[PDB]
């Protein structure tokens, strides 16, 4: 009787069938594409939906009803464990995980001298795995470790995120760039896998974030690791990335240009592509909504004018540390760090260096009104006329999105050396010069302005002495905020670092006057600092995930 | 059974003014009216002539005001329930 | 007569069913059928959606249709429904297992018209009708809309001169100093390049029109001693209320059978061709015209269309769209075959061979023209989208029958084997970069931009073995017996045939010789039976782990594609990208068949001779082993949704048909057929992920289980704040202000939290009833049929925009006409919230204020006719002739707790209109 | 090395409407027959395709589009033509000898 | 009424064709042969590799 076996499944490929040594690349491919395909416009890998809480740039959209859970997480009120956007970030990068997990399955039951780069993509997938647990460990404190490739489905309903302490899971998380840095080679011909440099930085930056305990129950940090620093020194070892060829772009504009991608300083990158044969291309769908008025619609994400401000310098070229926010910056008076005009757009200037788009204090820049301010982010965007941009129901670039900066790793570098404080506060002051002087240098594409808009640019390098520990370390937050501003970690470095909660009352106090959306903002010592796990999944895994600090 | 009844058809264009001798050129997408004067002439006391606005338009200014035009002043043209704002520049 | 005579079986009267005049007959039987839900959105199609007893699967809840002895699930709106002679609803597990193995959720048996023995007839009967939009939502004009937004802006406190929307407020304050509007001002152009003027523009209006129907049916039939023959021909067309939406139908169905042999051999067949063609509104038409706000012009300065510009909404203009769908016509062809030989080899055995075809095909051309309103645009993307689609189901029966009249005992046996084979395909061509920009020009071979190919097929097959086994003893006694052995592709071969019993008991306690005295008692009947039904109504690739290499060609809206495709060398593309796999589930070998249990009990009886009629039914329902699709527990990922057996449903309900016909002393003939029928859900079982998900209810917030099918948890509305002092009184929560939702705290622990949510919704009727009337007097004969449901609630997602301002998705939109009436101290005696453009309180949360009372009582049918007398006719030479003038969906009557209207269809769905029809029959 | 696969669909739909009016008369020996008739014909013509590459499997039931990791093409096209016509017939029969 | 089912296999090797057919006649004569109605129609499926 054949007549109920006749029919097969049609354009799938079964579960047996998968595991054959042919579809290994295949598996690996469709692992690297999840952070390109896997996120929505409400749910970026870039996570700039969850930075919104930081000080450095509002929400923006028509009004707070655009959006009311990141309205909600932005203002720190009325934050319910049964939202929408923490399911879905949750959701997804857990599927990330699970493409990689799938792709190590496959791979581990490969022989060796058939599949001779077979250690090298089991290091890429440790690599992506461990990224995506990274960034899960970052958004909420409390994750599952899905480490076990050779797992069985129904085993999952077992998994617990209290199996293992939070310096357990870091120790887990940075096990699988251990791994990676093991195994993979120094360089590597296709730009889009990562390199041993790469995981080396991005396991100094895992120690970085275990150096900072956060022992007990509640979210309060309790100490500094030595080891763990002198960890992260290790692996932010200059002689790494010389050997896989790493370092600053003479200009500050090359990261975000769409014409300089792969770049020196692009240590890993998430490759976007154009008109490459699917629907719209690859394109950065998470950027979506950021794309200014000008273009039709969207315009989230603005800047806001406490980085403004940030950015805002004194006449001898250091940041303003204690009087920078109390005036807001004037172009004709207040000398300016010329980062600035590569982060923020502001009003009466071009638009991504393009001179027939000039910003304006109107409506047509503005979708709220006036009430998410003017200023316009930057490093996201691109030319409208860059031949890289689509419209495919958002308007969407094929910029890359670049996870790992040399700047980073100095800058990591600098606070460890800070935070061990063994006598090589000279060594961070050098690496923080080394980034302003790049700053400094980086006026190619903003040259005319002095004389087209009268800005001054004056940013001078520290001078070389001995320095307190406080004062290096308030030096060196001061330029990670001028350097990685708009780019998504202002929150999670003021987390690890503890003064969270005091910089974003302080903040809220600050904007109150200037924005009545943060009239009924306020944020808990100990409870607003992480994501809420959802409720959803504490409800389907039934005595297994505990609620965060708290909530 | 749906209108609210506002008279919004009515038009509040307008055509031409003069300001003592001097006609001005009118620009409808910023809504400038310019008026060129010699270099010499005192603007500080002019004297409206005349303002052919559109049928049924009424302006602030009336015809036969003296006007200080040391800055650009703002005008209000309305046509039952619709306005249009103009700004007049004496160079 | 039933079919069934000892199961629950619903008789529908056909001639009640063509009067009503629509297209589909599952439609026009709305409500004339106890525990029968039929759903009709008012689409120019008669697509409804049908559920019987009540929900009683998580799956697929579709009945079967069988149409001639052809099983079938797809709609009756795209068949013609003025060709059949009965309708029965086998509503009864026991019943209906003998019709199919797909009878879990009930079964509908059509018999089309055959030629009846020793005559030959026609029929022609024409019919035009004209559609009227009657449920008007009512929207702010521009002078309400600027109002709304002035008293939102002092609400808040905000200056609403700073609105820059072209609004200019001149208002004050009165005594109390509460703030009050003299008047208002509007600018000329919305935009600084005065290309798109303010209007008052009514956008359902302009969205609206007259629709208009119109249907011509000639039937034809002839009856002879060796056979019979009929033939029709339909043609039926339908313009919708909404511009650029129809639908169009041509039938023709030819029936024969042929005796043969002494009647020994009998070949009959019953074949159908239709061809429906349709333009169908786009998603969201409604929503769209309400959300955009009447400041719009339709036109711009230059005619083309209008659009917003500057701080105006992003919302596309309604009419543009309908112009732009218009095109986006698609066709549908049906070909519904059967043919049976019947063989005779002496009196009591019979012999049946059946073979069933269903073949269908549908070919669409969508079009995507570029467009520009305002700031609304798609960067001229000009692209063009040819679908093509084929389904094709044959089945084959064989059944053998034998019949015995020993004694005073009469006993019928019959066993059966049935295949069923169901193939599926559909394959698409999309195109793009166009010049021309007219339908005539968009092909894909006109096209000179990037192409895309999408392509799929599936299909599955049925094995069934079944007997029966009727005794009947002094025509009083009555048992059935019967057996079902099922099978189907979609299990693996451990679980791949189930067995299913069904047993029933009849006893007609009139015949009993106790209660002959009894004369007003014409008949009475007692009833009971048990039977078991299969389910397998599940996707094809269910118990496979599927992996596919999605590429990531579909059109995905925000991205979320999951495609697979990587820039792995990092060119930017240029060219093929290296591709793979993603798993779109897990499989499970386990999964087998869904058992449902149904116990029924009926109660028949007929008073004074026939006169008065009725029925009372209560049935149990239980189906377990449900098949569901469970989700990933959250951390399994991608693909993790999976078909298990770890479902259970319950379902108790009471129905109660009652009619009533008599005649009158001066010679008027009235009929009354009542129906009254109740159900309850409940949900005993679930999966640990689907009920933390709330797919199936509780919104992810409580489960379901133990609840009705569907019910939703969400907050108490205790009404609003009124003063600062109640708002110190009351429990701390979240945005509480003056004039803001206040939430009931259920726990009492002092402050409103995710904590503070009970049970608000329940989908489930108190009752639902229908009432016929027919009257007939000196040749005219009035139907009235009226329908009601009461004790239902609805969550209204229209009162989210109709009582709310900036409570929407995007600020700025217009809101219906009652947001007017909202709370201030100038208004002090109301119940809605004080305007505001901020959603601090956070009104969007699911509470009691989003339900309503559904309850309502339509009149769903109102027919006056008049019969041309018979000698006029024959005189004429034509048989019975008739004219008549109904109307449908004239009036309602609803509760005033519902703020909305049309009650049955109270969301964003197509509207249903009032139809106005005259129509004339024919006999010759 | 090329792997692909081509989905291709066509239709064809004519037409045609006939009204034809005759009468026929017997008288003496004469016999007579005249037809009038009006005729319309309409015939559309349609087809589309769709064609895909780069598989893997390599089995008719693994070969759909949407399985297919390549270069994708479309291809369509319609045309159509009417008719019209009005004709007419005499005959004409003398002692059933001459036609 | 007819039923029809016709299959070749050809010479050469993977190369085939069927043919199911369905033809149904019928007329009709009414009011002392006034009127008639009458139809032919005929369903065709043909399967083919060449
Ligand atoms: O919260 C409600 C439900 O959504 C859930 C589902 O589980 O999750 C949210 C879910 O929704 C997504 C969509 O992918 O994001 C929505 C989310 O994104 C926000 C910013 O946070 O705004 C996005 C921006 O997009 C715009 C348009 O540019 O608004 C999109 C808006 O409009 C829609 C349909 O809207 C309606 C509903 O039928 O139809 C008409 C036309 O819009 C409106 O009147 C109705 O509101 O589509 C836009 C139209 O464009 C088309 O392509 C063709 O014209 C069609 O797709 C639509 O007709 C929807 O896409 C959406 O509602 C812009 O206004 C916004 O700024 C935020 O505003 C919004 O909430 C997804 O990311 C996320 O996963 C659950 O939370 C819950 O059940
Ligand atoms: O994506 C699903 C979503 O979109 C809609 C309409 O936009 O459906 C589109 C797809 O539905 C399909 C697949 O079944 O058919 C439905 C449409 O085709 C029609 C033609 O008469 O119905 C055919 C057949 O399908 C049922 O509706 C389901 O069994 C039957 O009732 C009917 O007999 C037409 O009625 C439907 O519109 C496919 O053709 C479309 O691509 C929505 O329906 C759905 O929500
Ligand atoms: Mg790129
Ligand atoms: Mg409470």
């Amino acid at each position: 009787d054949d007549f109920l076996d006749r029919q097969v499944p049609q354009g799938i490929v079964t579960g047996d069938q998968i595991a054959s040594p042919e579809y290994v690349d295949n598996l690996v491919i469709s692992a690297y594409a999840i952070w390109a395909t896997g996120d929505d416009i409400n749910s970026s890998f870039s996570l700039w939906n969850y930075d919104v809480r930081s000080d450095d740039c509002y929400k923006g959209g028509s009004g707070t009803e655009d959006g009311g859970v990141f309205n909600a997480l932005e203002i720190s009120k009325g934050i319910n464990t049964t939202d929408w956007n923490i399911n879905d970030i949750w959701k997804r990068l857990y599927q990330c995980i699970t493409r990689a997990n799938t792709a190590l399955q496959s791979l581990d039951q490969m022989d060796e001298k058939t599949y001779p780069l077979k250690n090298q993509r089991i290091a890429e997938m440790r690599f992506l795995r461990g990224h995506a647990h990274f960034m899960l460990k970052q958004l909420f404190k409390k994750i599952v470790i899905v480490n076990d490739e050779n797992m069985e489905p129904d085993a999952y309903n077992e998994l617990s995120n209290t199996t293992y302490t939070n310096d357990e899971q870091w120790q887990k998380i940075a096990d699988d760039f251990q791994f990676a840095y093991d195994n993979l080679p120094e360089v590597q011909i296709e730009k889009g896998r990562p390199a041993q440099a790469a995981a080396a930085a991005y396991l100094a930056k895992t120690y970085l974030y275990k150096a900072y305990r956060q022992d007990g129950a509640d979210n309060a940090l309790t100490g500094i690791n030595e080891e763990d620093l002198k960890q992260v020194v290790k692996y932010t070892d200059p002689l790494i990335m010389a050997k896989g060829g790493y370092g600053l772009e003479t200009d500050y504009s090359m990261n975000f240009l769409p014409q300089y991608e792969n770049g020196a300083e692009s240590v890993w990158a998430i490759q976007y592509s154009i008109n490459d044969g699917t629907y719209n291309g690859n394109l950065n769908w998470g950027m979506g909504l950021t794309t200014p008025q000008i273009l039709g619609c969207c315009d989230f994400h603005k800047p806001s004018q406490n980085l403004v401000n940030a950015f805002k310098t004194d006449s001898q070229g250091k940041p303003l540390f204690s009087t920078y926010d109390n005036e807001n910056y004037e172009v004709a008076t207040d000398n300016v760090d010329p980062r600035l005009f590569h982060t923020v757009g502001m009003p009466g200037f071009p638009y991504k260096y393009n001179e027939g788009y000039i910003i304006q204090k109107n409506d047509d820049w503005s979708r709220s009104k006036g009430l998410y301010g003017y200023y316009v982010s930057l490093k996201e965007n691109v030319d409208p006329d860059c031949d890289c941009l689509k419209k495919g129901s958002y308007w969407a670039s094929s910029l890359n999105h670049i996870v790992i900066r040399y700047a980073d790793v100095l800058l990591m570098r600098a606070e460890a050396l800070i935070q061990l404080n063994d006598g090589r506060i000279t060594d961070a002051i050098s690496l923080i010069n080394e980034v302003r002087s790049r700053a400094a240098g980086s006026t190619m594409l903003i040259f005319n302005y002095k004389e087209d808009y009268g800005v001054n640019f004056k940013v001078t390098p520290y001078d070389l002495k001995a320095y307190a520990q406080d004062e290096a370390m308030k030096m060196l937050k001061w330029e990670r905020r001028v350097e990685f501003g708009m780019e998504s970690s202002r929150f999670f470095d003021l987390v690890r670092w503890g003064e969270a909660k005091d910089v974003i009352n302080a903040y809220y106090v600050t904007e109150a006057s200037r924005c009545s959306i943060y009239k009924n903002a306020g944020f808990t010592e100990n409870k607003n600092e992480y994501l809420p796990v959802p409720f959803e999944q504490i409800s389907a895994s039934n005595g297994n995930y505990t609620q965060n600090f708290g909530w | 059974d749906f209108k609210s009844g506002l008279r919004l058809d009515g038009d509040v264009w307008v055509n031409s003014i003069r300001l003592d001798e001097y006609a001005g050129t009118v620009d409808y997408q910023n809504k400038a009216i310019v008026v060129g004067v010699p270099y010499d002439y005192d603007i500080t006391r002019m004297v409206v002539t005349e303002m052919n606005l559109s049928e049924g338009a009424k302006a602030s200014i009336a015809i036969g005001e003296t006007i200080d035009f040391s800055l650009p002043v703002s005008l209000t043209v309305k046509n039952g329930d619709v306005q249009m704002s103009y700004t007049i520049t004496v160079k | 007569r039933k079919a069934d005579l000892t199961g629950a079986v619903s008789v529908v009267k056909v001639d009640e069913i063509q009067k009503q005049g629509e297209n589909n007959p599952v439609k026009a039987l709305q409500g004339r059928v106890p525990g029968m839900n039929i759903t009709a959105d008012g689409n120019p199609s008669g697509s409804a959606t049908v559920r019987i007893r009540g929900i009683g699967t998580l799956n697929n809840n579709d009945p079967l249709y069988i149409i001639d002895g052809v099983p079938t699930k797809a709609g009756m709106h795209e068949l013609n429904g003025n060709d059949i002679e009965s309708i029965q609803v086998l509503k009864d597990a026991a019943s209906a297992s003998i019709y199919g193995s797909r009878a879990a959720n009930g079964v509908i048996i059509i018999t089309t018209k055959q030629g009846k023995k020793g005559q030959i007839k026609i029929n022609f009967d024409a019919s035009v009708s004209a559609s009227m939009y009657q449920s008007k939502m009512n929207v702010l004009n521009t002078e309400q809309y600027g109002r709304a937004m002035w008293q939102a802006y002092v609400n808040d406190g905000e200056n609403p001169n700073g609105n820059a929307l072209g609004y200019a407020y001149n208002w004050g304050y009165n005594a109390d100093g509460n703030p009050v509007l003299y008047g208002m001002t509007l600018s000329k152009y919305l935009d600084s390049k005065n290309t798109m003027p303010v209007a008052d523009t009514d956008w359902f209006d302009e969205i609206t029109r007259t629709g208009v129907i119109q249907q011509y049916n000639l039937s034809v039939s002839n009856g002879s001693e060796k056979g019979s023959s009929f033939f029709s021909l339909g043609y039926y067309k339908n313009l919708g209320v909404i511009k650029d939406t129809d639908f169009d139908r041509f039938s023709a169905r030819m029936n024969s059978d042929y005796k043969l042999i002494d009647d020994i051999l009998t070949i009959g067949q019953h074949f159908t061709l239709n061809r429906t063609s349709e333009v169908q509104a786009p998603g969201g038409i409604i929503e769209t015209a309400l959300d955009i706000p009447s400041a719009i012009p339709v036109y711009a300065s230059d005619g083309s269309w209008g659009g917003p510009v500057g701080g105006w909404p992003d919302r596309r203009n309604p009419r543009a769209v309908l112009e732009y769908n218009k095109d986006n016509r698609y066709t549908y062809w049906r070909m519904f075959g059967d043919a049976y030989v019947n063989l005779t080899p002496f009196k009591g055995f019979n012999l049946r061979s059946t073979f069933g075809l269903d073949y269908a095909n549908k070919q669409a051309r969508y079009f995507t023209y570029p467009y520009q309103e305002g700031t609304q645009t798609n960067n001229g993307k000009s692209a063009v989208e040819a679908k093509q689609e084929h389904w094709t189901k044959w089945m084959w029966n064989a059944i053998a029958t034998y019949q015995l009249e020993v004694g005073k005992h009469r006993g019928d046996v019959m066993i059966g084997m049935e295949l069923n084979r169901e193939d599926d395909s559909h394959f698409s061509g999309y195109k793009e970069d166009f010049s021309i920009l007219t339908p005539d020009y968009m092909w894909p071979d006109a096209g000179s931009g990037t192409a895309q190919a999408y392509g799929a097929g599936e299909g599955y097959s049925l094995v069934s073995f079944f007997g029966k086994m009727n005794y009947s003893y002094a025509d009083r006694y009555l048992l059935s017996l019967t057996l079902r052995r099922d099978g189907s592709s979609r299990f693996g071969k451990n679980h791949r045939y189930a067995t299913f019993p069904s047993v029933s008991l009849g006893w007609r306690i009139t015949q009993e010789n106790f209660m002959k005295e009894l004369t007003w008692l014409d008949d009475l009947k007692l009833r009971a039976s048990w039977g078991q039904t299969g389910n397998q109504e599940i996707s094809n690739l269910a118990r496979y782990t599927i992996y596919a290499p999605n590429y990531g060609t579909t059109d995905s809206f925000g991205g979320q594609s999951y495609g697979t495709a990587y820039d792995i060398t990092g060119s930017n593309g240029g060219g093929v990208l290296p591709s793979g796999f993603k798993r779109n589930q897990i499989g499970n070998d386990n999964i087998k068949w869904e058992t449902t249990t149904q116990t029924n009990v009926g109660i028949d009886f007929s008073l004074f001779k026939q006169s008065l009629y009725g029925s009372l039914e209560y049935y149990y329902k239980k189906a377990t082993d449900i098949l569901t699709e469970m989700a990933g527990v959250g951390v399994l990922g991608e693909g993790g949704s999976r078909w298990i057996n770890s479902g259970a449903m319950k379902n108790q309900g009471f129905e109660f048909n009652l009619g009533y016909r008599n005649k009158t002393a001066f010679g008027l003939t009235y009929d009354l057929n009542g129906n009254i029928s109740t159900y309850r859900n409940e949900i005993l079982e679930l999966p640990e992920t689907v009920a933390a998900n709330g797919k199936f209810g509780g919104n992810g917030v409580k489960s379901v289980v133990g609840h009705t099918y569907g019910a939703q948890v969400g907050y108490i509305a205790d009404g609003i704040f009124k003063s600062q002092d109640e708002v110190d009184n009351h429990a701390t929560q979240e945005g509480a202000a003056v004039g803001r939702i206040r939430y009931r705290d259920i726990d009492h622990n002092g402050v409103i939290d995710e904590r503070d949510q009970n049970w608000i919704y329940d989908p489930t009727p108190s009752f639902s009833y229908g009432l016929n009337i027919y009257l007939e007097y000196k040749n005219f004969d009035l139907t009235m049929f009226w329908q009601g449901v009461q004790g239902v609630d609805i969550i209204s997602d229209v009162k989210k925009k109709s009582d709310f301002w900036s409570a929407s998705n995007v600020g700025f939109l217009n809101k219906g006409t009652r947001l007017l009436n909202a709370w201030s101290p100038t208004n002090p005696n109301s119940d809605i919230p004080a305007l505001t453009r901020s959603d601090t309180n956070n009104e969007q949360r699911v509470s009691t204020y989003f339900v309503e009372n559904g309850s309502f009582l339509k009149l769903r049918n109102i027919q006056l006719g008049y019969t041309v007398p018979a000698v006029i006719s024959k005189k004429m030479r034509m048989d019975r002739l008739r004219f008549y003038c109904s109307a449908q969906n004239l009036l309602t009557i609803k509760s005033k707790n519902f703020t909305g209207e049309d009650p049955e269809n109270p969301n964003f769905s197509y509207p249903i209109p009032v139809n106005i029809t005259f129509g004339l029959n024919i006999g010759f």
